[PDB]
């Protein structure tokens, strides 16, 4: 746990970076999506139903 | 294992992305980034179509169907038994599909070659994507495209022809049925042609190009040539892809009605008496 | 030691402090986002 | 029409019929695609443990024109390179090579070249294939921009040389190589360029795969009035190694 | 970009080629005669002609061309000989098969006699042709290939036309001599038996016509992608193994798991296209003479897809909301 | 004034980010248009039969 | 049964005629469409009104 | 903020100008003919609609 | 964290300064998109129907 | 059962961690969607219900 | 200092000051063309 | 010690210095859009 | 800057001439067509409703 | 095609002065046509 740095010495932060990103945003943007597709949690829809 | 020519290809460089994190091979395959990707998305779908294999009640290969939702969802998402895990499953398949033509772009760029094969198989994804998200988005609804079954995609081809009363009537069908027919007489003569140059009688010598140059203006008077051949074949295949997706487009969005009508234009014509 | 990248374990130790440091911050923002969300709408 | 038994027919028997026939036909099409590169081997060179499921072919042979004699396939490997300027970054398999010199030099990667025969490739005649147009009689120009005479930019943007000759394929009356001679300052005497890495224009030639640095190190011609099949080999790749080798930027990934 | 290799850049024009020669003598045949196309050029060989003339190729351009002018004749006589109609209604005339009245006994020449005598010319052309395209083979003193994969279409030409007919007792069931009328007899024929789609064979030919179309786009891209090192001379390739082919090879390879040589991918494309007539013949000759419902033959052999839905629109909609009422 | 620069530092394709701009963003033209106005020719369809 | 099939849908003189004497979409023999031709040969390699 | 002049120590100026005047045009078309599409902001619409 | 500027280490200024000027454009366009697809969001229609 | 380590002179390290990190995040996206595919498990759905 | 241009410091400081004053024009007619185009049909 | 462009620590200290300055001014603006956006037309 | 004639050092006039007189071309006939496509100002209708 | 490769500096004072010649001339016959078609039609 403490030598958990050593994975640097296996994989090239370079390389790894990008691949991060890219993982993480679409992650994020198949989520937002997911909770666009319900009726319970669309904030778009819930405004207007509202007022 | 290597044949014997191949190890002093194995050279590092020469990907869009990834740089060698994934620069290796895995028994006969090169994976790089994009041979992660396609992993991911091909092992994901085949799985989903099991699962739903499984829920349907049947596991037999002939019987298995996933089919899109109902025309009354329109354009948003269905419940994932009633036509939503065909909407994963077609996101998985592009996902898949775009992977595989990436990662044959990097090999190309290891190998120092051209780029023509990635192109050629855009054109077969330009076909599967106005079946399954052009076609459908202007005709309004995911419920128009084609089922996911052995058996049961062939349902979809009989009846979306005879919605148009008599399908072969169409013209760019009619175009298109022809460049198929086309490249697979192209396809015989060419192999035929080698395999006679290279395989003669025994007991005789083989033959060059300019024997296979003779016997063809022998035959029909005009030879293509050995450089000519590939070009035209390679031509004829991706006219018949591109009139193909084209023949779909236009049966639905452009035209209502029965295509034989459509000849009335020629039938009037103010010249004809 | 062992190293297929280049790198030396004073480099990896000095990368891998930088590294959970943001890593520690996204999560927290996360974490804040997440629970006036539940606030918001609860799910479960 | 009637039944063998259950729901048997005709129809049925050839359908079964063909599934053998096709799986037969299967094994012979595989088993006559592996004429050449077996045995398979690891990649320190020694005989791999595995070697598929099929089994090798047995020997055909060809009989040559000209007098060239026989080939025998499956045999051994006559184009095998002998010592390749290659190094492994991994103790065991499935990891790429590095180059321990200049790649383009020493025809690695990229520009590897096959060991092919030492002699020219011959017509239906006997005589060389590929001959320079100032002696071939009554060929011409007859449509398309004459690239003679024109000057020469290499991928970074400088001339090199001009357009002295060109040389074809009389029997398929083709355009093979460009032949373009070197000013001063970047070499001496003639190199060849295949047709299909140049772009010809209205008053120039272009050629991106390689920077005017490298074309002083283009492999030359023994004869100048033919040229045999390794030298062809070794011109070819010379050029489709520089796609990859002429600037570290194109080895790098692109992102 | 880089030169891509689709068309010539710079074209050059010699002495025009007369053709090779052996102890056969193949000159005393051959028309003396060439010209040359710079617009076909562009793409391949501008060369036109010369061509050789035996008499099964005479015999098959003579009987072929009374054929057409027995249809072609028969169709502006059935318009009254006027010009005119004869142009606007082109795609819609035929020349129609007998009755199914007359069984295989010869029909009045209003009712099929004209379309049996038309057929036995065509018949002899097209075996005639065949007959030219063995003995160029032999004189030239090279392999049967070309010959056998004629033969592999004309064997579903006489399925067609001349086996199913006999086996089927009526001259009545072949196929009329025209453009719309030809595809009117596909659908009919579809229809008449079922739904040709779940007849076995005829699968198997749609699998080996998409294979075909398949492998030249992979095999003219390939071919392409490697004429940087000679890559489109492929019978020295054959005979000395080149860098070319070790390249195309190993794309392949390095794709899918296995790859083929210079040699052996003709064999895979001679071998596809072969097999969609073959297979499509026998799926013809079994229709009618043993299968006559091939969805009811699916349901016996457990393969038709069942349905769970209703049908109906009312089921789905309302006639005045799809007008917007 | 010191512009010996622009001939001295040469090589420069100035118009390739242009071209890209211009395709890239031409696509966020067209998918405004077809958003503030909607689809030219529309059409809608009735069901008889299964999905 | 047929004219009241989904709701009472009946007909009068204005279902045939529309303001006409003689009703539109009426129809008579035309069968020997072609000449020269003696069975099947004779009704149908045409294009015609009824076809 | 008083050190932005170096973004012309990183990027191309030359190849940036064409970019900018090719993604500004684009820019004001979208909006002029979006505007054109809305029944309050059409100025041609208003004009036979005022007299 | 104070030693965040060490990104500028790993990666290189020019291709963080391209992708992020894409990557921001595109985003932006596509919210602005997204809320003109709406009902209660669309500012063009709501002037219209105040007014 | 102490002898496991030996493993690790069979296989590489960049390969086996790949391929795990794939495994692992696949096997993850299917139970979840196998289990928002069902009615008793979906709790999007039952936040709209139990509301 | 660094450069992946060729300019240096004071150089590209004065190539600089064109451009503000260029963005500055173009951003004044643009922001009058606003002001009249809210008085004449206002959106908010 | 580390460096994988050629890039000094100081340069880099500099960079850094001028891009989060000119980050926190977009993120500004963005915070003010926002805000007038919610007091006109609130989504929550 | 005060004499902007150092902006065709970076250009060939040739083919920035021949895209101006284009754009300029197809710019024009694209507002003199808008306007012909309105009621208010197509001058052709007002002359046969002046009549 | 770039045989001039590069103008000059007094091989360009001379083309914008003439190149400015046209653009004046060609806005003020454009002024003058928006002046008489607002005249004849206004829109504002
Ligand atoms: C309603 C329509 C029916 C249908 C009815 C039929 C019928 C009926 C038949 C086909 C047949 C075929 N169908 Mg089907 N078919 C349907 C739907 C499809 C679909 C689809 C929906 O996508 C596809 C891809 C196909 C495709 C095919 C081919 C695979 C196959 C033809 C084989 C062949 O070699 O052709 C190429 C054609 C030939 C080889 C003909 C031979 C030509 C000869 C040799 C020419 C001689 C020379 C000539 C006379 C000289 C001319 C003049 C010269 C210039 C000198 N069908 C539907 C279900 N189909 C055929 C088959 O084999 O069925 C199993 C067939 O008979
Ligand atoms: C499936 C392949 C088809 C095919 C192709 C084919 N045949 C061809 C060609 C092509 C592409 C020619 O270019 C060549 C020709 O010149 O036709 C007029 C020819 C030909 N195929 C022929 C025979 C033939 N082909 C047959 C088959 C086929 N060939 C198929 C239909 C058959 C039959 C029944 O199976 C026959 C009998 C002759 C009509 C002709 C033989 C060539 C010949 O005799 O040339 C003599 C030379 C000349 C001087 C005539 C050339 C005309 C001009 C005056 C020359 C100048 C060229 C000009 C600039 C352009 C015009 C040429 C055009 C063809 C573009
Ligand atoms: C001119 C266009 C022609 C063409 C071109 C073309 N296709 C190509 C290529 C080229 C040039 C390749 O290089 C490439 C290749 O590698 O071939 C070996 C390929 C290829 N085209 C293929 C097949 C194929 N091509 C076809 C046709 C054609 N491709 C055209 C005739 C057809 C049909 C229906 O006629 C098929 C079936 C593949 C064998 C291959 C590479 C595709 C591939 O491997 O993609 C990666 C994906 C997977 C391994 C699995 C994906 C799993 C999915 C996530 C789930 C499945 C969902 C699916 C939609 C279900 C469908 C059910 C059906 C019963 C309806
Ligand atoms: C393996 C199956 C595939 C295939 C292969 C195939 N076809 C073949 C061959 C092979 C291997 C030949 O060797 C043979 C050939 O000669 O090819 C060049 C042929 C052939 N396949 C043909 C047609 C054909 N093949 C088809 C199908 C297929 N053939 C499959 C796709 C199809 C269809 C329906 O898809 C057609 C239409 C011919 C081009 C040719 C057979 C030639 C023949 O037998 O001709 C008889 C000739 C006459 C009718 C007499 C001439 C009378 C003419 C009406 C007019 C005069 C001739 C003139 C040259 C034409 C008009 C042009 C004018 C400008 C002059
Ligand atoms: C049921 C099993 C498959 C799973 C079910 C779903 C997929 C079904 C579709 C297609 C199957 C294709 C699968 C091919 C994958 C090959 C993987 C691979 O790479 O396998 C090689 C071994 O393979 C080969 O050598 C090639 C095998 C043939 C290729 C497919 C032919 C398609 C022909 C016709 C079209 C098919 C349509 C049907 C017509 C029905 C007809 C009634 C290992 O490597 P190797 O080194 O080459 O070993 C060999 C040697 O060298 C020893 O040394
Ligand atoms: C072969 C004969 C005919 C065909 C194919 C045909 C077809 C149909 C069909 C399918 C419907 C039902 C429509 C629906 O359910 O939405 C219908 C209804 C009707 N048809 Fe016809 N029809 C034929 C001839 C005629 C003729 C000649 C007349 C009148 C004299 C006629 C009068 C009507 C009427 C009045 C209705 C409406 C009834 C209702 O749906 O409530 N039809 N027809
Ligand atoms: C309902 O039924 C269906 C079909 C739906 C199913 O869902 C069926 C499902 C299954 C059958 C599932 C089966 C699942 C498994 C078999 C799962 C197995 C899972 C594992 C073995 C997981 C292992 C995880 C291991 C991890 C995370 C290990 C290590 C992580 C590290 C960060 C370690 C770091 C290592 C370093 C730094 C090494 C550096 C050292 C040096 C010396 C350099
Ligand atoms: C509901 O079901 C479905 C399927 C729909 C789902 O939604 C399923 C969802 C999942 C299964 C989701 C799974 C998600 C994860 C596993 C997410 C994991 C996320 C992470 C591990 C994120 C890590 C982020 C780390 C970060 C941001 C670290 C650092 C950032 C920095 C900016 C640090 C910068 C570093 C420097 C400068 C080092 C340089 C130092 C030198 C010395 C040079
Ligand atoms: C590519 O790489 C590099 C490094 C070059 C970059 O990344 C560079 C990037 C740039 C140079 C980016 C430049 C970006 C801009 C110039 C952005 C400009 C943005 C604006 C000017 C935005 C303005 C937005 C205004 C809005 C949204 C106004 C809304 C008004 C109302 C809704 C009206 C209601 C208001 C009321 C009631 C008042 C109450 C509000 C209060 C705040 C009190
Ligand atoms: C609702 O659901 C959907 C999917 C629709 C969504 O909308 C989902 C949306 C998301 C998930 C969105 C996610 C968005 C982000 C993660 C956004 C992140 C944004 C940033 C990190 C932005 C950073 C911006 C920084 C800027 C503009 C910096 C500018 C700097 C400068 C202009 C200064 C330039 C510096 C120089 C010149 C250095 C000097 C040079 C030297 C050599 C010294
Ligand atoms: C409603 O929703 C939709 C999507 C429809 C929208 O409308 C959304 C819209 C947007 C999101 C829009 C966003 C827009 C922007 C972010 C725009 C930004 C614009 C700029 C920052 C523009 C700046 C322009 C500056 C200029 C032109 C200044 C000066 C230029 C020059 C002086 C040219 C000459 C320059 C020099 C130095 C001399 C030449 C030197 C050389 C070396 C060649
Ligand atoms: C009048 O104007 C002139 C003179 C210019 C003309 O001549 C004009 C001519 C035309 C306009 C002609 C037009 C011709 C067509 C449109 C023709 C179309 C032809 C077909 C589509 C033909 C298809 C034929 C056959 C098919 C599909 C299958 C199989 C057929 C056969 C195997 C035929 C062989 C028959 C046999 C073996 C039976 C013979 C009988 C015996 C008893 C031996
Ligand atoms: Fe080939």
């Amino acid at each position: 746990m403490s030598k958990f740095y050593k994975i640097w010495l296996i994989f090239d932060p370079r390389r790894v970076f990008v691949a991060q990103g890219v993982f993480l945003f679409l992650l994020a943007a198949m989520i937002h999506l997911v909770l666009l597709s319900t009726e319970h949690f669309n904030w778009f829809e819930l405004a207007a139903a509202n007022a | 294992a290597l044949l014997s020519f191949e190890r002093k290809y194995r050279v590092r460089g020469g990907t869009l992305i990834g740089g060698d994190l994934f620069d290796f091979w895995v028994g006969p395959f090169y994976v790089g980034f994009f041979g992660v990707t396609t992993a991911f998305f091909a092992l994901l779908g085949t799985i989903l179509i099991f699962w739903g294999a499984s829920q349907q009640g049947t596991f037999n290969p002939w019987l298995i169907n996933i089919a899109p939702p109902d025309l009354s969802y329109g354009l948003g998402m269905a419940p994932l038994m009633e036509g939503g895990l065909w909407q994963i499953i077609t996101i998985c398949a592009i996902g898949a599909f775009v992977s595989w033509a990436l990662r044959e772009v990097e090999i190309c760029r290891k190998l120092g070659m051209g780029y023509h094969v990635p192109f050629a198989f855009s054109v077969a994804i330009f076909a599967y994507v106005t079946l399954v998200v052009f076609r459908p988005l202007l005709m309004g609804a995911w419920g128009h495209g084609f089922p996911y079954g052995i058996w049961s995609h062939l349902d979809w081809v009989s009846n979306t022809g005879y919605a148009y009363l008599h399908f072969h009537y169409n013209p760019a069908h009619m175009l298109a049925v022809t460049f198929f027919f086309t490249t697979t007489l192209a396809l015989a003569l060419h192999g035929a042609l080698v395999l006679s140059a290279a395989n003669p009688p025994k007991g005789e010598e083989v033959k060059g190009p300019d024997n296979e140059d003779t016997f063809f203006r022998d035959f029909i008077g005009y030879s293509i040539g050995t450089l000519g051949i590939h070009r035209v074949g390679l031509l004829l295949a991706l006219n018949a892809g591109f009139w193909s997706a084209v023949c779909i487009i236009i049966s639905g969005p452009v035209w209502t009605k029965g295509w034989p009508e459509w000849w009335n234009w020629w039938l009037e014509m103010p010249i004809w008496p | 030691d062992l190293s297929f990248t280049g790198l030396t374990d004073e480099q990896a130790q000095e990368l891998h402090s930088v590294y959970m440091s943001g890593l520690w911050l996204f999560s927290a923002v996360a974490v804040v986002a997440h629970l006036a969300t539940f606030i918001w709408r609860p799910w479960f | 029409e009637e039944t063998f038994f259950g729901n048997f027919d005709l129809a049925s028997l050839s359908l079964w019929l063909f599934y053998g026939f096709f799986a037969l036909l299967i094994y012979y099409l595989q088993t006559e695609n592996m004429r050449e590169g077996y045995p398979l081997e690891d990649e320190d060179g020694n005989t791999a443990a595995n070697q598929g499921p099929f089994p090798l072919p047995k020997e055909k042979t060809f009989k040559l024109q000209h007098g060239r004699g026989e080939l025998t396939l499956p045999g051994e490997d006559v184009q095998r390179r002998d010592n390749l300027a290659l190094r492994k970054t991994a103790h065991g398999n499935g990891f790429p090579m590095e180059p321990t010199g200049d790649p383009m030099l020493d025809g690695v990667g990229p520009a590897s070249w096959s060991k092919r025969r030492d002699v020219p490739e011959l017509d239906a005649h006997g005589h060389p294939k590929i001959v320079p147009m100032s002696a071939a009689e009554g060929f011409g120009v007859s449509a398309g921009t004459d690239p003679r005479g024109l000057p020469v930019m290499a991928g970074d943007g400088e001339i090199v040389g001009l357009v002295s000759d060109m040389w074809i394929d009389e029997a398929e009356q083709l355009v093979r190589y460009l032949e373009l001679e070197l000013d001063p300052e970047w070499g001496d005497g003639k190199r060849l360029v295949q047709r299909q890495m140049v772009r010809i224009k209205s008053d120039r030639v272009k050629v991106r795969s390689i920077y005017g640095k490298h074309f002083k190190n283009v492999p030359k011609t023994k004869s100048p009035n033919q040229v045999t099949l390794l030298e062809e080999d070794k011109i070819m790749a010379y050029y489709a190694g520089g796609t990859l080798y002429a600037d570290e930027s194109r080895l790098e990934p692109q992102l | 970009p880089e030169y891509q290799n689709i068309f010539t850049q710079v074209q050059v024009q010699g002495p025009a080629e007369l053709g090779v020669d052996n102890e056969n003598n193949l000159t005393e045949e051959r028309t003396t005669g060439t010209g040359f196309s710079q617009l076909i050029g562009w793409i391949g060989n501008a060369q036109l002609g010369p061509i050789y003339l035996g008499w099964f190729g005479i015999i098959s351009l003579v009987t072929g061309t009374l054929w057409f002018n027995i249809v072609g004749f028969n169709m502006l006589s059935q318009v009254g000989y006027s010009i005119p109609e004869f142009i606007r209604q082109l795609f819609w005339l035929a020349l129609e098969p007998p009755s199914p009245e007359y069984g295989l006994r010869m029909p009045p020449l209003d009712d099929g006699g004209w379309f049996i005598i038309a057929s036995f010319f065509l018949l002899v052309s097209v075996i005639s042709w065949w007959l030219r395209t063995y003995q160029l083979a032999e004189m030239h003193k090279m392999g049967k290939h070309v010959a056998w994969a004629f033969a592999a279409a004309i064997w579903l030409f006489l399925v067609l036309g001349l086996f199913r007919p006999i086996l089927m007792g009526s001259w009545s069931e072949a196929v009329p001599y025209g453009i719309f009328p030809h595809l009117d007899w596909t659908t009919a024929f579809s229809i008449r038996y079922g739904n040709l789609y779940y007849n076995p064979f005829h699968a198997l030919s749609i699998v080996f016509l998409y294979g075909s179309v398949l492998l030249f786009a992979m095999h003219g891209a390939t071919i392409l992608a490697v004429t940087r090192f000679g890559g489109d001379r492929e019978l020295e390739q054959i005979y000395d193994r080149g860098t070319a082919s070790e390249r195309a090879g190993l794309f392949w390879r390095w794709t899918m798991g296995f790859n083929a040589t210079m040699e052996g991918i003709h064999r895979w494309a001679w071998w596809f296209a072969v097999l969609t007539p073959i297979t499509g013949g026998i799926g013809i000759l079994l229709t009618g003479t043993v299968v006559d419902n091939w969805f009811l033959w699916a349901v016996e052999h457990n393969f038709a897809p069942d349905y769970t839905q209703d049908y109906g629109y009312e089921a789905y909609t309302t006639y005045d909301g799809f007008l917007g009422r | 004034k010191w512009f010996d620069e622009w001939n001295s530092k040469n090589p420069t394709d100035i118009y390739k980010p242009a071209i890209v701009v211009g395709v890239a963003g031409g696509a966020v033209f067209a998918a405004a248009l077809l958003v503030s106005m909607g689809q030219p020719l529309a059409t809608d369809s009735m069901q008889t039969g299964p999905r | 049964g047929h004219v009241y099939a989904n709701a009472e849908v009946g007909v009068t003189c204005f279902t045939c005629h529309r303001g006409q004497a003689v009703p539109s979409e009426v129809w008579y023999r035309i069968d020997p469409v072609t000449e020269n031709t003696s069975g099947w040969a004779s009704v149908q390699n045409r294009a015609t009104s009824l076809s």
